[PDB]
DNA sequence: CACGTATGCTATAATGTGTGCAGTCTGACGCGG
DNA sequence: TCCGCGTCAGACTCGTAGGATTATAGCATACGTGA
RNA sequence: GAGU
């Protein structure tokens, strides 16, 4: 593919792939020409030399190497491995309706409850905006409710405040070691750029305020708003599944 | 180490005894940035075979 | 033990997204095997269902 | 004290008077690269050092050659300023001499046939800023120096690697600079082998074989004799009485007529003296104590000629009589002992299959090219081509001197080739240590541990530039023609050029400078690295590297290092350690003669420190006398005790040497845990300069040393009085005494204004001085952007209260009152920096002009009729700022806008829509903007009005130059006339144009006029050259990259204040989240109604153990106390008398205070100005170590009339009643960290997605999607909620029907799934059949 | 035992017997007259002159091995037009093949995107001009500093040193942190995402629904023509194939249906609303 | 025909690579002699 | 059956910055598509 | 480099 800046920028195994043909091409030419046999024979070395670097490139020997010193990546590198297409875009995604800021104390907030900023969740729920837009008729298209939201008319707010009431927000903390890293809240929007977090449950997250951040998901489907209500609620999880014991406690 | 420190913080240290107090501190640090993933390991040897 | 056992079970996708990636897909290729997607570990690659 | 000091005096509670001073802190940077230019005659340094490596270099035939006379560096096109806004590296070019001798073959070495000499261009090299970094493509970077292990030689052991026998392997290793490794180790079986770059192993005596040793050499080389002659019957043994020791006695062991020891009896000490003193040489022994014994030489039969017993071959009852009937009555065996003197060298020749020298070498070459077939040409060619070849091995001076000094010789300089002795002596000491004497060392010890500087590193890079040349030299030298070929046609600019910007920009250790503040950028530039090139891995690093040394002892800080995976290897270092000549770390120390303590200095290796005992600073002196108590607290090997007084042979010169400069400014360090205070340093370092630059009420003293030494403060060259203060420059007119005779003597320094930093803060210079002021040579004229009078301030101090407060301080959250955002001192300032490129495409060039498709007139309104932002114009996202488009082709019109553009008429024009606008929700003022046009592409309209104000502006200021320099140089020559002729309002009555024709009688006086006359013609032709040059640099087509016509930058600057979520620390590594901002109202007051800044939670003080913030707290306190005293005595206005008083005795509060102020010598005006800054709170220092007491603080406090407990009754701002007890209330001074929430807050419903995998981009700057990780799936598989997972698998990342659908669905209210499969899933299958394994999907 | 490619074929040469001046020709007559033996001899026998030739022209595009096959094919051609009636001698001639066919080859695989030798040979002659006016101009040269050495036009020049641009790797990471490279942050522009994709949509549908409202004779009039409703994209004039038959009434109709669809747009609220779009 | 792209030919004699780095990581578990 | 060499693993999210280099003669006759 |  060709960068802005005129350049190319293309894949290793396009390298690879190249090397393969000329010497396979080059050995259909030593044939076609009866070559002696020293000559016929160091081509189909040469051959398999390409052909196992094209396949697991630092399996046999010294893997072939680019101008920058580093072995070229092929085929069997994409699939094993952390960079593999298993570890890092398969058991583990990116994910569209997620956000992330500084998390801060919400100590009048209720067990259920997250201070989500205003910004925030105007962008995490623009569909739904612009589906309840159509619906109020304030916006006849799309690209119009697309103009109304960039402008963030006074009337847009006062929509945000009727989707979000009674839905469910994900918050997450890095590590996510056992199932209560995730837990679901109903938001409170908050104008500022910070999440309000529940004190109670800074211990299951292990979370305290020297700057930590969270992270943020919204559940789009009326079955995952269900499950998050439902299973993932903070007043639904209070008890470790370790042991039998109240994971929520003052501190 | 033979000779304690026999000072307190509210004492407050000397240049000794603080660099003495250095070791523990930065062994201690140093296991948190480095171990942390031999355990992960294990969290992941063990979801995998449930 | 843990590994072994985790290696062991019949789904080869498990197998291999786990680790030792190159010898399972070698090992599975050549008996031929079919993996029915009972496991877990297998709808989430395909983006299924749990 | 100075005059600067004069405007304000910090009160000192230190005890110990300072015998060293505080020495330049960017000393490093500036030494080593200054060696690497600096041209050296003989002892060849850096530039120098690698021509003379390299050159002369011959041709392959020989006959041609190429020889190295001299360089240069031509000076900088472009100075340092010109080369920040353009983008370029600020370089000198390097002209090399170069002379082309060439040799007749048919004279023996006709060295007088052709010989060619020229200079030549070969690269422009990078040069260093008067502050120690580089401007690279217009950025300043910083070049870190390194710590790696010093070549020589090292004996190591692991400690039981087979862990089934545990025996220790005992091994040595030779570390050249450059060449081969050579180890030597032993195996299991007490083997001595050798190998080469850790290759196949091979018995060590093969090596001795290469150097020519027959075995006879070997055997005499590495073991002692044991000599037995064979008289009459009886076999005799020669005697050395302490050989038979921790021995067994097999036989019964006589001499003449005495019997010493019995059979089965242990050979003790006293039977060793006893035989020793009787002088006994020879002992009849039993024929059958010889089975076993190794016969050291061969002996072979006279008679026959042939061999009776080979070398190194054990003797039997059977060879010892034929040896004997043959004729060899004086058997030679080999002193071997299985406790002290181990045959090692024995077994191994028994190993070795090799047998003379070629099969040795013929051995050795087939180790390294296995396979390939041997010729002795070949064997001959490499084993000398491995580390006795001047070209491929190199110790250097370091690895020779380290060398010979572990090998115990007297010779420090010598060879860089592996002489026999060397190799010897290597093994010799190996297999010392193997039998007990002697010790392996260790490489964390800083006397195996060196330092290299930026100046070597760019010489190792500039030698590799040249070897690559060389290539080309020789191969083009070989084919040249002899007289045709110019020297400067084979040599080529690309490769030297090539290898030096690799290294100033492709490496590890040249890094983006980090100057959010200046003590981030002058603790980033005394920074030292393990990592990088020719050093340790984040992955390769073990425990035992990281962990603090012993040997780190004034040397290195144990508390300066960050808390990532580089924990152990990236260090500051210490305040007064310094370089070694040879590269290792040295530390300053006072000498103790006879107990009395010299002033004389020391500097100490890491080597020679061990070997003396050195006291430690905190000992008590008696006034020049010696130590008070009797016994004292020292340290040696290492480890630390008590010691006499007269036996100490040094002592620590300063309290504050263990300690780097970022743990030097922690006041009351002493009470802070190591680990928090590595937090605080750490943090320090991160913090943002406010508006306002706010001196620390609490300091340590250092703040001045750091502001000043960092050079971000203008400090004045010479003394003299001011002559003109502006907020845009400074200028000083010099004193007499200091003023040179020859030019006018007034100094003129431009301040740099509003600039933007490497992190977008922002630098700008404030004038300090008022206008008519005398100054001192060495004071601050101008703050640098986080400085106070010159004194560090890197935030502000505040009145802050720790007491819990409604959870709004819960886990280190911090309640502020709205009070600090008013006052707007927490506020800051952020310039960032938009570019538009108009490149060349295609289809056509780029145009930048207003006019574009489909923009309201509200848009065009801020763009010039160029299609450039107006100076000065707010934006907000969205705004367009530079109007520039990119040409587009045809395009399949959808029947939609078919239809449409014929609605408006409106058709598409040529270039689309690519315009530079303000990136979403950043929002600022437009400070600046700056053009590159090319040489020959249309100028804009907008970039001619630029190029008119810099032109007209150039003019204004090279005529002030010029103008004010003429009359400061007329004035000299004013007071030159009247030292002879004087007429003063006489001769100043006629022109100014028509004085230097007036002479003087023939003295110095009259030369002076000359002087001063060449002088003013010599500034007035150069104010014309100085003039074309600036105006050919304005009209200059800036050269641009390839395809790119013009480039247009636009400089925002935004005000920040602070808001909850930003990040907020002190200095003891108490970190915090701004939780809420209160209203005055609700603040914590106290009875006298002022309300708090800050309430911290006190629950963040038992646990961390950093108590250094509540001593800083209280002492902050108290000098706010003196400063609320002496604010309310200027309100009252007493008089100079009273306030003298105060003050006097305020500075000599201490129990042993250091400093003593007289205010008897300070005028009354002189103390009007300081009181009138001590009034905002008096500044106090606490040194590190040597700080204020508590009785000191309790003392201050009750001159303040504030509590001995620093706890004050404080009443709800709320309620208004008092709270139940005493808070502790006081100054801690605050910093706001870089971490603001506005750079941190991000959110995305549906963006970009990644090209194979179809998965949402990462990261903010990309508009990213959080990564749901395999962890947090999990922790969906725990819970069960199977639909939310499925979600964030498929609809929400690749699947790319069911994103859509899903759009749409939740558009229609309806929150129906429609999942699919996931684009990965798809590729994985391609790429395992592109592998050649069949994968396929049996469907249902 | 050597299972380096590289020493096992380097040995192989090895042991085959250099040749004299009277071999050479009499072998060479035989050779071209078409001797299976004698060909082969040459070759094998002339094969570490290859290797010679192939290590001097390293270390910039392809490896030795790569090197030494295209060599191996120059060293064939001049086996077969080699004249041994010239009183000269086969290794002079044969160093030209050799030399040749590893240049040409060397230009042609050394670049992703293959770059035609007229192009690579314009450009190096550009290189070496440059190298000259860089030694004697300290600083490099510009663009115009070079086309004014050859009185060439600028655009020749820089269009030129546009195409010397050499490749970035995808897979290459970034920041020194084997974390993200260009591949984890280069987006798909192609495809764009569904907010995009969705507008169409709506607008398609938009339109749809605006004929349903307008006339029918109106409706059968625009939507054909434009390729809405209809199958194919027709022109005013083409409008006639379905029914119309006109060129007056088809231009009036097909503008009498804009007309009252712009003041359906005023009023829902779009119109100078929907011109910035 | 032309514009761009390719294939071709050179005649002193030349006839066996290296080359630029790697820096040593570690505890475990199989797999040929 | 034991030494030795090989291969395989080694937490989770967040930030920052963009990218480097070399060099391939010179000229004479073909090969392919649009006009 | 930010929280573990
Ligand atoms: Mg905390
Ligand atoms: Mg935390």
């Amino acid at each position: 593919v060709p960068l802005d800046g005129g350049r190319f920028a293309t894949s290793d195994l396009n390298d690879l792939y190249r090397r393969v043909i000329n010497r396979n091409n080059r050995l259909k030419r030593l044939l076609d020409l009866a070559a002696p046999d020293i000559i016929v024979r160091n081509e189909k070395r040469m051959l398999q030399e390409a052909v196992d670097a094209l396949l697991d490139n630092g399996r046999r020997g010294r893997a072939i190497t680019g101008s920058n010193k580093r072995p070229l990546k092929s085929l069997a590198d994409m699939i094993k491995g952390k960079q593999g297409r298993f570890r890092q875009n398969l058991l583990g995604k990116r994910v569209d309706y997620s956000g992330r800021s500084v998390i801060t104390v919400g100590p009048y907030l209720r067990l259920h409850q997250c201070g989500l900023p205003k910004k925030m969740a105007l962008e995490l729920f623009k569909p739904f905006i612009y589906g309840k837009l159509e619906l109020r008729g304030l916006a006849t298209t799309i690209k119009a409710a697309k103009k109304m939201v960039e402008r963030e008319e006074a009337v847009v707010w006062d929509i945000l405040d009727e989707v979000i009431r009674e839905h469910p927000v994900l918050l997450n903390r890095a590590p996510t070691l056992h199932r209560l890293g995730i837990q679901a809240f109903e938001p409170v929007l908050i104008e500022g750029k910070a999440i309000q977090l529940h004190p109670l449950v800074c211990a299951a997250y292990n979370a305290d305020f020297d700057g930590d951040q969270m992270a943020v998901h919204v559940p789009l489907t009326l079955e995952a708003q269900l499950e998050a209500r439902a299973l993932m609620m903070s007043t639904n999880n209070i008890l470790s599944p370790a042991n039998g014991e109240p994971i929520i406690v003052p501190s | 180490i033979e000779t304690p420190i026999t000072a307190n913080f509210r004492e407050g240290l000397n240049v000794l005894q603080y660099f003495i107090s250095t070791h523990g501190a930065r062994k201690g640090l140093a296991d948190t940035a480095l171990k942390t993933a031999n355990s992960g390991y294990l969290t992941r040897r063990l979801v995998d075979v449930a | 033990g843990i590994t072994k056992a985790s290696l062991a079970t019949e789904s080869f996708i498990s197998a291999a997204s786990f680790q030792e990636t190159t010898r399972v897909l070698t090992e599975a290729a050549v008996a031929g095997k079919r993996d029915e997607l009972r496991g877990l570990k297998e709808n989430v690659i395909v983006g299924r269902l749990i | 004290y100075s005059y600067t000091e004069k405007k304000r005096i910090r009160k000192d509670f230190g005890k110990r008077p300072q015998v060293l001073d505080v020495p330049y802190l960017l000393s490093i940077q500036l030494d080593s690269f200054q060696k690497f230019i600096e041209q050296d005659p003989e002892g060849q340094y850096g530039l120098e050092a690698a021509f003379r490596s390299v050159f002369p270099i011959q041709s392959y035939s020989g006959n041609s050659e190429l020889q190295y006379v001299s360089y240069r560096l031509g000076e900088p096109v472009f100075d340092v300023q010109e080369c920040q806004i353009r983008g370029v590296t600020y370089s000198a070019p390097l002209r090399v001499k170069l002379r082309l001798v060439i040799y007749e073959r048919e004279a023996p070495e006709g060295t007088v046939k052709d010989i060619k000499e020229q200079e030549v261009y070969m690269g422009e090299i990078p040069l260093m800023t008067d502050n120690g970094t580089f401007v690279i493509n217009g950025t300043e970077r910083v070049i870190v120096s390194q710590l790696h292990r010093s070549p020589g030689v090292f004996f190591d052991s692991d400690k039981g690697k087979t862990h089934s026998s545990g025996k220790v392997l005992y091994n040595a290793r030779i570390i050249p600079y450059r060449g081969s490794w050579l180890d030597f180790e032993f195996d299991p079986k007490d083997n001595l082998f050798v190998r080469i770059d850790r290759r196949r192993k091979l018995p060590a005596t093969i090596i001795l074989r290469a150097l020519n040793y027959t075995t006879e050499q070997i055997l005499d080389l590495f073991f002692e004799k044991v000599i037995f002659e064979i008289r009459d019957n009886k076999l005799q043994m020669e005697l050395v009485p302490e050989r038979l020791r921790g021995e067994t006695a097999s036989f019964d062991i006589e001499a003449n007529g005495k019997v010493y020891v019995e059979k089965g009896r242990r050979i003790t000490a006293r039977h060793i003296r006893q035989l020793e003193k009787d002088d006994v040489k020879l002992i009849e022994v039993p024929v059958e104590y010889i089975a076993g014994k190794v016969v050291a030489k061969d002996y072979i039969d006279e008679s026959t000629g042939e061999l009776i017993c080979a070398a190194n071959m054990e003797l039997s009852l059977d060879l010892l009589a034929k040896l004997s009937q043959s004729g060899h009555k004086r058997i030679e065996t080999l002193f071997t002992n299985d406790l002290d003197h181990g045959p090692y060298i024995s077994e191994t020749l028994r190993v070795d299959p090799t047998n003379d020298r070629l099969s040795a070498l013929v051995e050795i070459y087939r180790m390294m090219r296995p396979g390939e077939p041997p010729t002795r040409e070949a064997a001959e060619s490499l084993f000398e081509n491995l580390f006795f070849s001047e070209d491929r091995y190199d110790l250097s001076a370091v690895g020779r001197m380290k060398f010979n000094r572990s090998l115990l010789r007297e010779e420090i300089e010598g060879s860089g080739i592996l002489s026999k002795d060397d190799i010897i002596d290597v093994m010799k000491k190996l297999i010392d240590i193997r039998n007990g004497k002697g010790e392996v060392d260790d490489i964390d010890h800083l006397g195996n541990r060196r330092i290299r500087s930026v100046g070597e590193m760019a010489e190792n890079q500039f030698r590799v530039g040249l070897v690559r040349v060389e290539r080309a030299v020789k191969e083009r030298l070989s084919l040249g023609d002899l007289d045709t070929l110019m020297p400067q046609d084979m040599i080529n600019a690309k490769p030297i050029s090539a290898a030096v910007k690799e290294f100033f920009g492709s490496s590890q250790l040249s890094q983006f400078m980090d100057q959010n503040n200046p003590l981030s950028e002058i603790t980033h530039k005394r920074r030292i690295s393990a990592l990088g090139p020719g050093g340790l891995t984040r992955e390769r690093a073990g425990f035992e590297v990281r962990d603090v040394h012993p040997t780190h002892y004034g040397r290195v800080c144990p508390i300066e290092t960050p808390e990532g995976p580089n924990i152990g290897l990236i260090n500051s270092l210490s305040v007064y350690a310094q370089t070694n000549e040879y590269g290792f770390l040295e530390t300053p120390y006072r000498k103790v003669t006879d107990g009395v303590v010299t002033d004389e200095i020391h500097y100490l290796s890491a080597i020679e420190e061990g070997n003396y005992v050195i006291a430690q600073a905190n000992s008590n002196l008696d006034e020049e006398g010696h130590f008070v108590e009797d016994l004292v607290t020292c340290r040696s090997k290492g480890e630390s005790s008590l010691f006499s007084r007269d036996q100490v042979d040094y002592m620590d010169v300063s309290t504050q040497q263990v300690v780097s400069v970022g743990a030097s400014l922690i006041p009351f360090l002493e009470h802070d845990d190591a680990n928090r205070a590595l937090m605080g340093a750490n943090m320090q370092r991160q913090a943002v300069p406010t508006l306002r630059a706010d001196k620390p009420l609490v300091g340590t003293g250092m703040e001045r040393a750091v502001a000043v030494d960092s050079g971000v403060t203008a400090v004045a060259k010479r003394g003299g009085v001011v002559q003109y203060v502006d907020a845009s420059r400074i200028v000083i007119k010099v004193n007499e005494d200091e003023m040179y005779p020859g030019e006018a003597g007034i100094d003129i320094y431009n301040l740099t204004k509003y600039t933007r930093s490497n992190q977008n803060t922002c630098i700008n210079q404030m004038p300090c001085v008022s206008l008519g002021e005398p100054v001192e040579r060495g004071d601050v004229l101008a703050d640098g952007p986080s400085t106070d009078l010159g004194e560090l301030a890197l935030g502000q101090n505040m009145r802050v209260a720790f007491m819990p407060w409604n959870g709004y301080n819960f886990e280190d959250s911090i309640l502020v009152s709205e009070r600090v955002v008013q006052e707007d001192r927490f506020t800051t300032i952020h310039i960032q920096e938009l570019a538009c490129v108009s490149r060349d495409t295609k289809l056509g060039p780029e145009e930048i002009t207003a006019d574009i498709p489909n923009v309201g007139e509200a848009a065009l309104s801020k763009l010039d009729e160029s299609g450039i932002v107006y100076i000065g114009a707010e934006v907000t996202g969205g705004d367009i700022l530079v109007g520039k488009v990119t040409p587009k082709g045809e395009t399949q019109l959808t029947p939609e806008e078919k239809l449409l553009r014929a609605i408006f008429g409106e058709k598409a024009s040529d270039v689309k829509d690519s315009s530079l606008r303000v990136p979403n929700g950043v929002s600022g003022t437009v400070i600046d903007v700056q053009v590159f046009t090319r040489d020959g592409v249309e100028k804009d309209k907008r970039a001619l009005e630029i190029e008119e104000m810099q032109l007209k502006q150039a003019k204004k200021d090279l005529s002030e130059e010029l103008q004010i320099l003429e009359a400061g140089l007329f004035s000299r020559i004013r007071a030159v006339l009247v030292a002879g002729g004087v007429e003063a309002e006489k001769l100043d009555k006629l022109p100014r144009d028509r004085w230097l024709e007036l002479g003087l009688t023939d003295e110095e006086k009259q030369n002076q006029l000359e002087q001063l006359a060449e002088q003013y013609d010599e500034l007035k032709h150069e104010f014309e050259k100085k003039l074309e040059a600036k105006r050919r640099k304005i009209t200059q087509g800036d050269d641009l990259a390839p395809g790119v016509l013009k480039i247009v930058k636009v400089y925002l600057a935004v005000k920040r204040r602070i808001q909850p979520g930003d990040k907020m620390a002190g200095r003891h590594g108490n970190k915090g989240v701004i939780s809420k901002i209160n209203p005055i109202e609700d603040m914590p007051y106290d009875e006298n109604g002022t309300p708090v800044d800050i309430v911290l939670n006190p629950l963040g003080v038992p646990s961390r153990m950093n108590i250094g913030q509540i001593l800083e707290t209280h002492l902050g306190m108290a000098a706010k106390g003196i400063g609320d005293k002496i604010n309310a005595m200027l309100k009252q206005q007493q008089e100079v008398a009273k306030l003298r008083e105060f003050i006097q005795r305020a500075y000599d509060l201490g129990a042993d205070v250091r400093q003593k102020v007289d205010l008897s010598t300070f005028s009354d005006e002189e103390v009007m100005r300081l009181a009138e800054n001590l009034r905002k709170g008096m500044p106090i220092a606490t040194p590190v170590f040597d700080g204020a007491k508590e009785a000191e603080i309790k003392e201050l406090l009750k001159l303040g009339d504030l509590p001995t407990s620093g706890q004050i009754r404080l009443y709800d701002g709320r309620t208004g009643e008092q709270f139940e007890r005493p808070v502790t209330v006081g100054y801690m001074y605050m910093l706001k960290l870089n971490h603001l929430v506005d750079d941190k807050m991000h959110a995305r419903s549906t963006g970009s997605y990644s090209l194979v995998t179809q998965q949402p981009l990462g990261g903010k700057a990309q508009f990213g999607g959080q990564r749901f990780g395999e962890m947090e799936v999990w922790a969906l598989e725990a819970y069960g909620a199977a639909y939310t997972l499925q979600e964030m698998l498929t609809v929400k990342s690749d699947d790319v029907n069911g994103r859509t659908k899903m759009y749409k669905n939740i558009v229609d209210g309806n929150h129906q799934m429609e999942p699919g499969m996931p684009e990965s899933f798809n590729v994985l299958l391609k790429e395992i059949r592109s592998l050649g394994i069949n994968i396929e999907l049996e469907d249902e | 035992r050597v299972l380096d490619a590289t020493q096992l074929y380097l040995g192989e040469i090895g042991y085959s017997p250099l040749l004299t001046a009277e071999e050479e020709v009499y072998f060479a007559r035989r050779a071209l007259r078409g001797d299976v033996a004698s060909r082969r001899r040459m070759i094998e026998s002339n094969l570490r002159l290859v290797v010679k030739i192939a290590r001097r022209y390293g270390n910039r595009g392809l490896a030795l091995l790569d090197l030494i096959e295209e060599g191996n094919l120059g060293l064939i051609r001049a086996v077969e037009k080699f004249d041994p009636e010239r009183g000269f001698r086969f290794s002079t001639y044969a160093t030209w093949w050799i030399r040749q066919t590893i240049e040409r080859a060397i230009m042609n695989q050394t670049r992703t995107i293959r770059l035609p030798i007229h192009i690579v040979k314009e450009l190096n002659v550009y290189l070496r001009t440059a190298r000259e006016l860089s030694h004697k101009l300290d600083h490099e040269p510009s663009a115009e500093e070079i086309a004014e050495q050859l009185d060439k036009p600028v655009d020749d020049v820089s269009r030129m040193l546009r195409l010397n641009e050499r490749i970035t790797s995808v897979d290459t990471p970034l920041g020194g942190d084997s974390e993200k490279a260009l591949l984890d942050i280069l987006a798909d522009e192609k495809e764009n995402g569904p907010e995009d994709t969705t507008q169409d949509d709506d607008m398609k549908q938009s339109i749809v629904k605006w004929l349903f409202e307008l006339n029918a004779k109106q409706r059968e009039v625009l939507a054909r023509r434009f390729g809405l409703l209809g199958y194919e994209a027709a022109t005013l004039e083409d409008v006639g194939r379905e029914i119309g038959l006109t060129r007056e009434r088809v231009r009036q109709i097909q503008v009498e249906g804009l007309r009252r669809l712009r003041e359906i747009l005023q009023t829902q609220g779009l119109n100078i609303e929907a011109l910035f779009l």
